[PDB]
């Protein structure tokens, strides 16, 4: 039943009587569950450290995984580009997924196209599939350029992305001139961010491999900047923003910040922004380039330094406060120009905000998990403000990422009860949260099935999740944050310190219990 | 009754010639065969039907749109002794994943019940790099129960009878499929005989017959035709009649027991010199 | 308004595409007539998307996986190949149910064989039984296990139903292998086939020499109602309001067990006829069970639906479903009495997968809404057949619709609301059109029966009246 | 200098026997080579290392990870005449896919910059179904610069010629490849050698040289190696001597000109009886 004047949706209204009972009779009926005491019982198992002994034997099931497939990346990247429309050669319903992922995260229209080969096309190859599908796109999307992926099914048929856009040219399907850079994107080797590293040479390589003999190095007196996967609006504008506050030259390579972020005045704009082609042809003439998130950026590394002869400097993610200063530093000694007093004013603005809120911060146990270079950036952060990351993982993370992590969590005595884990995915991060409890985990929103969980064994266990990282896909705007430079610090800063005062206000809210701690001033 | 039987062996070893010329014989002792082609060329087929079929399955389900769209009657076609033949087809080579091929073909045939009820043998001619999973649908669950591996006394051929022995013990465990036995076509290799006759030992299975290499397998072939067709009293056409028989009667069926590397360099070797 | 419009429209709009797009998108689309029985002379479904055109279409393994398997409670289901296609599809269908996830239930969990090379080159058949040993330890309570296929799988020919038999005897459990590679068919639809397909041959028939289940005269099963939002319980209760025994639903909040109990029903009650018109129709051959379509979307069709599934039983039933349309008339009455004026007149354009299309007509209409507009992702002919009755006069149909098309369409007919999928609501609402998502409910309660009508009235005033629409352009900008 | 060449092929017609003894004499003329093992069975370097490599690629990576935590030292291995072997690798029979097992392979190799600078030739060993993208890796852009397709006057053997031909325009249209001849590989049919030559010229390239078939191939194969180390003085080590030079001194690099079913069988007829 409903009340006009009170309507209510499925979690009111399921809890209304006449709902319980029938669920209860479906469930006695029909269901054959398992009693409430076998569960409770499995459950309780499931929370133990015999449990994830057996948790962690894992070699074939993969339980919640924390990373995507690489043409998400690859997508992502290509929306970078002025009028560039991702091209997915390959499944449809890959596309599909990959929309809606995006769409969903940044609650923003995502165009991109699939040239849907079927079962025929696996068969006999996509090459036909490729040329009517560039004609196509580019005859009713209109976009400057097409920027070429692959689905799994194309990359386990070895289709040739190269030959077949050739022919598509040779035949007449698009214009020779028309740019159409391409990347294989295995959805079974690296993760998302390998898609996009690898979209990215790809359309480096495109507009600049056969065109170095004009090229010399800092003849336009800029510095180009490669995100890399990136999905904080706010990322974007401080890195322009700071640079520009230094009357720094930069050209930034890949900038999508423009199409996640138009206007609702009534018309739909496909297309917005986006780096340009001229910039990308002269990108070889820069005084040098950045890879801001180097971890997943390695082969466009190695094409920047072999082709364009730029020495790209060893640097780490621009987040916390000591990694933010190196950035500044040697973007200062590569273009000569002084950090100015506004900039310096900032830092010390932070460092202001990290001395006010001390006190709160230190010795608070986190979980953290995310990509390699953001987990690095908070792991780093974290611990100069005192805290103490003890879980940390990476499930997209490597080797080497492992190696360099413990070395930035050995320099320092915060980092001592701190385990690095790669190749891991959330079940085994909600055993370290049960058998290790710390006292928030940060992470997308696929922590909140842990939190959920964690409660469930009591009030006392809850671990709450701040919401960081990507996707986030249960609260609204997230994505408009900034996590790089003083203002991302800033903001993580906030949103930490008020995250455990939020926390701390809701266990002394009992009247006569614990209401004593409940101050008005924290 | 109804005895499915899958032919595999070495790149080139002869196996879509000697299974045509082994059905021709089949029809002749008056029993009921379908030949199922199952590698992206389609010329398993060609001296049944005296032509280069050209109504594949795959072919013919992407112009019938998808492989729900298609019927047998357009892809079963019937030749010499009334032989039943079926393509799988796939793409020309260099493009497109020949693998699938047959399994969607195998699978639309599964599927229109086209292995009919009074067939007395169904054959599947494999090609000879089986490089993945779907060129083993014809020895899945349910399909041939006989597999037949054609060889000669070279080393490399050798080599890949004992490699594709491998291949079989999964299928074999899992289900109910067996290795009837070793087919030499012969090469006039030295002492040829005697080295089949010792890899067959060695692997547990036999050396069903020894077809002897004669040019006129190429004359008939040149004309589309098998031996036994083409001319009825050649000494070939007997050799064939003979594998006919040997298959007909086979009783010798069991899983394949792969022997390492260096116990077939030592096994050419011995039966290999002088 | 006038077909002659509309037709024009429709070419105007195909202008832009090469010739061979131009000539078969042309086959999809269509102007409504009220009298053609016979769908196939006005447009052509179920065929291949044409490259490159921006489709909406998911795949056979969203089908199989997405729709139809992973709706069941205590099932845990594989997404065998590339982590990927798991992890896009986790939790992003609203098919609600009630369970402990991780120990009795796994609806909201993504598990996965996260193949990488060496699974692809080497095969994963090894790892496919080793992961099904690990899940029987981490997941005791698991009543049976499916292995939906990824597009890898289906190219390098695993051999998943031995490993399901062989694995499935040796743990006596329940495993079901589906061929759901994604790249199969055109679209979602042939992976419903496969999926029922599955269950038939794997899972119905296990309980076909039992008679320890004690039916009635008025047992029923619900299938084809993957309860979004709690769709299908908010429609649980009516038919259980008027003397049925609701013994199964089929994937909603779904148990294997009661899927193993539905060949013991007198009938299928369908909401879905594209996804489970398969099993209705096996069943039926099979067990000599009768099915019928029924739509409780809205008001008139909950009421004609009630009625006609009672005609099926006796007169105490047919009692009782006066009783129930009597109880809840007061409720939606009251419903119409104060949406209807906000809402009375107001243009709708729908673009759904298979059956909402169609079926969330009605509805409109009892808040005085007209459609005029409406088509499908992935429906077939019969589907279509179905849906002229349905639509209004001179309203414009199309099938597989690209977003060149649906945008080109919604300029010029510029309706008041427009009802479709994720993917499109961000490209309207920028256009300063109301939009509301058809698929998910846009996140909020059940739309099925007298109860999900009062939500459903709300959510298409809340955002068809909302205030923000008027605030699109600038003041200094005329 | 650096050639990269793909050798292409019926199935068993001889291309990794061919290629070694060719290669073999190279060395001998002081040329360096490597050689790319193309084929799951890793048996494309076994007459030049004496012995039949286990160090490939795609097993070596699945054990070290993954190919990226994978070295050239420990897949690349020097052999007879200083030639360097690589084996791609792949599954055994029946499972897995090995077509992408090429493609990870080669793309390691040219990560790993073992195309050195001072290297003569660079030969590709494919096996002889090309069944699908993966296994035409070899000649994508800026790989192989020419191709050889071994055969023989056998029907099935120059259909399969043909056929790859067929595949090979996509490539070679897209590219620079180049069909550079046919390598006849003699096995004894009738008129053998007009018919290679008739073939050629239809397709537009060059017979390069007919190598007759002769058992020393088969003694010398026996003993892990190749005519050229077995027996120089053998006269079939010469005629891979002559083959080494044609290929060193080959100018002729044309597109493949298919011929369709009927002008091949008609070709048959012509060139085949007597
Ligand atoms: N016993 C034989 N005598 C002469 N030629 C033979 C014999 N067996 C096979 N051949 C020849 O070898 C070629 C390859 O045979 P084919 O049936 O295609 O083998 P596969 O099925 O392994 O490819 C044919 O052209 C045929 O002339
Ligand atoms: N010129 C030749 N004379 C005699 N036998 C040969 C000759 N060339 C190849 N062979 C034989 O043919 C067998 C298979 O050839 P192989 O090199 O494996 O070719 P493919 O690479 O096409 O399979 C070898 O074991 C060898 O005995
Ligand atoms: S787009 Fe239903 S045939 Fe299928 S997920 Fe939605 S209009 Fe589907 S009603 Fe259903 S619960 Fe659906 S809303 Fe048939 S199940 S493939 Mo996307
Ligand atoms: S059509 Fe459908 S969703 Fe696409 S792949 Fe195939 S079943 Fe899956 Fe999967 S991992 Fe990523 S998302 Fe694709 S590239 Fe592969
Ligand atoms: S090796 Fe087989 S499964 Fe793999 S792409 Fe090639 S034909 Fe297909
Ligand atoms: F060379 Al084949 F079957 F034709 F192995
Ligand atoms: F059988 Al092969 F090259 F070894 F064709
Ligand atoms: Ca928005
Ligand atoms: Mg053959
Ligand atoms: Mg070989």
């Amino acid at each position: 039943s409903q009340q006009v004047d009170k309507i209510k949706a499925s979690y009111p209204l399921f809890l209304d009587q006449d709902y319980k009972d029938m669920l209860a009779k479906k469930r006695d009926g029909f269901e054959e569950k398992y009693p409430q005491d076998k569960i409770d019982e499995v459950f309780q198992w499931t929370t133990t450290k015999e449990y994830q002994e057996l948790n962690f034997q894992r070699e074939a099931l993969t339980v919640n995984p924390a990373k995507a497939c690489q043409p998400l990346g690859a997508v992502l990247c290509a929306l970078g580009f002025e009028k560039t429309m991702p091209y997915v050669h390959g499944s449809q319903g890959c596309v599909a997924y990959f929309r809606s992922y995006f769409n969903r995260h940044f609650r923003e229209p995502v165009s991109c196209v699939s040239d849907s080969m079927t079962e025929d096309a696996a068969v006999f190859g996509g090459q036909q599939n490729m040329k009517d599908g560039l004609q196509n796109c580019k005859a009713t999307y209109k976009p400057d350029m097409i920027a070429v992926s692959t689905t799994c099914m194309a990359e386990v048929i070895g289709d040739d992305l190269n030959a077949f856009i050739n022919n598509s040219k040779k035949e007449g399907f698009i214009p020779d001139e028309f740019p159409v850079p391409f990347a294989h994107t295995p959805s079974f080797v690296g993760s998302h961010v390998t898609g996009w590293d690898n979209m990215f040479e790809g359309i480096a390589r495109y507009f600049t491999l056969k065109s170095m003999d004009d090229k010399v190095v800092g003849s336009n007196k800029k510095i180009n900047i490669v995100p890399g996967f990136e999905t904080y609006l706010g990322n974007f504008r401080v890195i322009k923003r700071m640079l520009s506050e230094m009357g720094v030259g930069y050209s930034l390579l890949s900038d999508p910040e423009e199409v996640l972020d138009t206007p609702a005045d009534g018309q739909f704009r496909m297309y917005a922004g986006g780096t340009t082609q001229e910039e990308m042809k002269d990108a070889p003439n820069a005084l040098n380039t950045v890879l801001l998130q180097p971890w997943h950026l390695e082969k466009t590394k190695k094409f920047v330094e072999g082709t364009w002869k730029h020495e790209v400097p060893k640097l780490n993610i621009p987040m916390g406060l000591d990694w933010t200063d190196e950035f500044l530093m040697k973007v200062s000694e590569i273009s000569g120009q002084p950090i100015p007093a506004s900039l310096t004013k900032e830092r010390g603005r932070l460092v202001d905000m990290m001395t006010d809120s001390h006190t709160w911060l230190h010795g608070k146990r986190f979980a953290l998990w995310g990509d390699p270079d953001f987990v690095m950036g908070l792991v780093k952060f974290l611990l100069e403000l005192g805290c103490e990351p003890v879980h940390i993982l990476c499930h997209n993370g490597n080797k080497r990422w492992k190696k360099a992590v413990d070395a930035i969590l050995a320099a320092s005595p915060y980092g001592k009860n701190a385990t690095v884990y790669i190749g891991k995915d959330l079940w085994h991060l909600r055993s370290l949260v049960f058998t290790d409890k710390p006292d928030f985990m940060i992470g997308n929103s696929y922590g909140k099935f842990i939190q959920r969980d964690t409660l469930h064994k009591g009030k006392e266990f809850e671990v709450p999740l701040i919401r960081i990282g990507f996707p986030i896909f249960d609260r609204h705007h997230l994505h408009r944050s900034t996590t790089l430079g003083y203002e991302g610090a800033m903001q993580i800063l906030t949103t930490l310190v008020n995250s455990i005062l939020e926390r701390l206000d809701e266990e002394t809210r009992g009247m006569q219990a614990t209401d004593y701690n409940h101050d008005l001033v924290r | 009754a109804m005895r499915q039987c899958a032919i595999y062996g070495k790149g080139g070893i002869g196996k879509s010639t000697t299974t045509q010329n082994l059905v021709a014989a089949l029809a002749e002792m008056g029993k009921k065969v379908m030949i199922v082609g199952c590698d992206p060329k389609a010329d398993s087929t060609r001296l049944i039907l005296h032509s280069k079929a050209q109504n594949t399955i795959m072919e013919m389900a992407a112009e019938a749109g998808t492989v729900e769209d298609l019927e047998l009657e357009d892809v079963l076609k019937a030749g010499y002794g009334g032989v039943k033949c079926v393509e799988s087809g796939g793409p020309e080579p260099g493009v497109g994943c020949a693998g699938r091929g047959v399994i969607t073909a195998i699978n639309f045939l599964e599927e229109e019940g086209a292995y009919e009820d009074d067939l007395d043998f169904v054959f599947y001619d494999v090609l000879g790099d089986v490089v993945c999973g779907g060129f083993a649908m014809p020895i899945r669950e349910n399909k041939a129960q006989e597999i037949y591996i054609v060889c000669s006394g070279e080393m490399m051929a050798m080599y890949a009878a004992n490699n594709i022995s491998k291949g079989i013990v999964k299928y074999a465990n899992s289900g109910s499929v067996r290795l009837g036995g070793l087919i030499c076509n012969s090469r006039n290799t030295d002492r040829e005989d005697e080295l089949i006759i010792a890899l067959a030992n060695k692997l547990g299975t036999q050396m069903i017959h020894f077809v002897p290499r004669d040019n006129v397998v190429q004359r008939a072939e040149i004309r589309r035709m098998t031996v036994i067709e083409y001319d009825p009293k050649a000494k070939q056409a007997d050799e064939y009649r003979a594998l006919a028989r040997k298959v007909v009667d086979n009783k010798l069926l069991v899983i394949p027991n792969p022997i390492t590397m260096d116990e077939l360099e030592e096994l050419l070797m011995e039966f290999g010199i002088m | 308004m006038s077909r002659e419009e509309v037709e024009s429209l429709i070419q105007e709009v195909l202008e832009v595409y090469p010739e061979k797009a131009r000539k078969d998108r042309n086959k999809h689309l269509a102007v409504n007539d009220p009298a053609v029985t016979q769908s196939k002379k006005c447009i052509i479904s179920n065929k291949k998307s044409q490259p490159g055109l921006m489709t909406i279409r998911g795949c056979a393994y969203a089908g199989s996986k997405g729709v139809v398997w992973g709706p069941i409670k205590d099932m845990i289901h594989i997404s065998h190949g590339p982590v990927g296609c798991g992890q896009y599809s986790r939790a992003g269908r609203r098919n609600y149910y009630i369970g402990t996830t991780g120990v009795n239930a796994f609806v909201t969990m993504n598990f996965t064989s996260d193949f990488q090379e060496k699974d692809i080159v080497f095969g994963g058949d090894k790892k496919l039984a080793k992961l099904i040993d690990e899940v029987e330890t981490l997941f005791p309570l698991n009543k049976g296990i499916s292995v939906q296929s990824e597009c890898p799988i289906g190219l390098i020919g695993d051999d998943i139903e031995s490993v399901s038999k062989v694995k499935g005897a040796e743990l006596s459990k329940t495993i079901v292998p589906v061929r759901c590679e994604g790249f199969r068919g055109v679209s979602q639809s042939l992976g419903h086939h496969i999926a029922n397909d599955a269950v038939r041959d794997w899972v119905l028939g296990k309980r076909d020499e039992d008679t320890t289940f004690a039916s009635t005269p008025y047992d029923v099963a619900i299938i084809g109602d993957y309860n979004i939002g709690g769709d299908a319980w908010s429609s649980r209760i009516l038919l259980e309001e008027m003397g049925l025994r609701c013994v199964a639903q089929w994937s909603g909040d779904g148990s294997i067990s009661e899927i193993e109990l539905t060949p013991k029903v007198k009938l299928n009650l369908v909401h879905c006829y594209r996804s489970m018109n398969y099993i209705s129709r096996h069943m039926e051959e099979k067990y000599g069970i009768p099915w019928m379509e029924y739509n409780f979307f809205g008001p008139t069709k909950t009421i004609e639906s009630l009625r006609a599934i009672a005609a099926k039983f006796d007169e105490s039933i047919q009692k009782k479903c006066e009783e129930v349309i009597a109880k809840y008339k007061p409720e939606w009455e009251a419903v119409v009495a104060k949406y209807r004026p906000r809402l009375e007149g107001k243009r709708v354009m729908l673009y759904i997968g298979g059956l909402r299309p169609r079926h969330v007509i009605g509805a409109y209409e009892d808040l005085g809404m007209e459609v005029v507009g409406t088509g499908y992702e992935f429906a077939h002919n019969d589907d279509y057949d179905r849906t002229m009755k349905e639509m209004g006069d001179s309203t414009l149909l199309y099938d597989d619709v690209t977003g060149y098309e649906f945008e080109e369409f919604v300029k010029r007919i510029k309706p008041d609301l427009i009802g479709s999928g994720i993917k499109e609501k961000f490209i309207f609402q920028k256009m300063g059109i109301p939009f509301r998502e058809m698929h998910s409910w846009d996140y909020s309660g059940p739309y099925h029966g007298f109860d999900g009508f009062a939500i459903f009235a709300r959510d298409m005033d809340m955002t068809l009246n909302n205030p923000c629409w008027k605030k699109l352009q600038a003041p200094w900008e005329a």
